[PDB]
């Protein structure tokens, strides 16, 4: 792959092959616009597609704070 | 249960047999351990009538007893929150942010906060009716430790949820008072302050930027070191999302000096501390060649190393894609510099996890490691792959090829590739 592709690729993780349940492939420039979490294919090289999520991961898998959304005036 | 003279006096003329029956409804739900919230409100035209008295400027109390009324009621099931909405009580509560009591207020904001922590819909709902200017003028107007709390707590909700995000044009204002209050000393009020931008923080960095650029780094990064745990833990979450940024952003965090922090948080006797420490230091080595860099010169790999092959596992997960994303950005030298404090063995023994997704992070450490070793035969015409012993030694290689009984296909298809391309015979 070329230099630009390489370096931008570096902020992702290459999950494996084309997977078309994520839908058509991003091209290069604009895969930054990728959510945090989420997974899409992108277009790279000669025409290859491969499956990626960003290195940059959200809160998601982690605990909650469910303690206290609502709160009852007692006494 | 209620009584029939409950009932009649409660739409009476006088405010005298008003304000006592609803101080007895409030009385009511003011109860423990099962409110009759049900009870209160099947009963006919009594929300209706509980809204009516917030309107009662004239009468201080009656509208004192009337919020609180409403307030236990909007703290139950999202149905009985709901029958509280569908009442009006909402743009009457916001009025109430501006009375002249100081008790109508603290229960105004007590009631918004119930009502905007039921679910999205009533977050956005609440958020429509103009709730945020109202109640960051009560909060920098404030006199009480209580009506402070209260305000933060409110606040918190009407940030927090993620299915869907508030519209940030809705929320962000609030940054700025945000910013303000993590120099109290309040644990209570710094915690919820830090879920709060925990919240904000959460998401796209456009809304990174927005928190960043109310200035609230340097603090947040003091709190990391806080001695309770209900502060240091969002404060953590909070620093932890805006390294989820881009690099400059990133580069924030760590101007303030939070490394050292982090390395110290790494050796939390609080589980939850270790593992949101290694992720944060995960997105951090995520980041360009001299924040990896930067990771280095804090001592913090040799624990992540001891971290990765000997904490509770949901901790593990954490410290490898701080390895692995440490090996896919960093440079040879640094490379070379992770594989010398022994980081292939623990990062092979993971190949043989039973969670699919820290496989793939353990083998694309691998992998990195690998193609680092193979453009390092190039360079010296040798043709040898220096790491390909070292991973063979710590039975890397009878692992991956163990993986290709793995059901998973990217797995599978992954650990196919590696054995063809670095140890073909």
């Amino acid at each position: 792959t070329s230099g630009v592709e390489s370096a931008v690729l570096r902020g992702f993780l290459i999950l494996g092959k084309e997977d078309r349940r994520y839908g058509p492939a991003l091209s290069i420039n604009e895969l930054s616009n990728l959510a945090k979490g989420e997974k899409a294919n992108v277009l790279i090289g000669q025409g290859d597609v491969v499956l990626v999520m960003k290195r940059k991961r959200d809160s998601s898998i982690l605990t909650d704070s469910q303690t206290a959304t609502k709160r009852i005036r007692m006494a | 249960v209620i009584t029939r003279e409950m009932v009649e006096m409660l739409f009476s003329d006088d405010s005298d047999l008003q304000l006592a029956t609803t101080q007895k409804f409030r009385k009511l739900l003011s109860k423990e351990p099962s409110p009759p919230i049900d009870e209160v409100i099947n009963t006919p035209r009594v929300v209706d009538r509980f809204v009516e008295f917030l309107k009662r400027n004239e009468n201080c109390t009656l509208q004192f007893e009337a919020a609180w009324a409403l307030t236990n009621i909007a703290s139950g099931t999202s149905q009985q929150t709901k029958i509280v909405i569908e009442a009006g009580a909402v743009p009457i509560f916001i009025e109430l942010l501006n009375s002249d009591f100081e008790d109508v207020q603290e229960q105004a904001v007590w009631a918004l906060g119930n009502i905007a922590g039921d679910s999205s819909v009533c977050r956005d709902y609440v958020l429509n009716c103009s709730i945020l200017n109202p109640l960051l003028t009560l909060l920098t107007k404030s006199t009480r430790l209580t009506m402070t709390r209260n305000a933060v707590w409110a606040l918190s909700n009407l940030c927090r949820g993620k299915n869907p995000p508030p519209e940030f044009a809705k929320v962000s204002p609030c940054l700025p008072v945000l910013s303000r209050l993590l120099f109290s000393s309040d644990s209570d009020l710094l915690a919820d302050a830090c879920w709060a931008l925990s919240y904000l923080s959460d998401g796209p960095n456009e809304k990174i930027q927005a928190v960043i650029d109310s200035g609230v780094c340097r603090r947040l990064v003091e709190l990391l070191m806080h001695n309770d745990y209900k502060v240091a833990s969002p404060a953590l979450r909070a620093v932890g999302n805006i390294v989820t940024g881009d690099d400059i952003q990133t580069q924030v965090i760590l101007n303030c000096s939070a490394l050292p922090c982090l390395l110290h948080l790494l050796s939390s006797p609080k589980e939850s501390i270790r593992k949101e420490a290694c992720w944060t230091i995960s997105n951090i080595t995520a980041g360009n060649r001299a924040q990896i860099q930067a990771v280095i010169d804090a001592n913090i790999f040799p624990v992540l190393i001891e971290i990765l092959q000997k904490a509770e596992f949901r901790t593990r997960k954490e410290a490898a894609w701080a390895i692995t994303n440490a090996t896919s950005g960093g440079t040879p030298e640094q490379i070379r510099y992770l594989v010398s404090l022994g980081c292939i063995k623990p990062l092979c023994d993971l190949l043989t996890v039973m969670d699919s997704k820290i496989v793939q992070v353990a083998l694309n450490g691998l992998e990195n490691i690998l193609r680092l070793g193979e453009q390092e035969g190039k360079r010296s015409g040798s043709g040898v792959n220096p790491y390909c012993g070292l991973i063979e030694e710590a039975y890397g290689l009878d692992k991956i090829e163990f993986l290709q009984s793995h059901e998973n296909q990217e797995i599978y298809q992954k650990a196919f590739d590696l054995i063809e391309h670095y140890f073909g015979v």
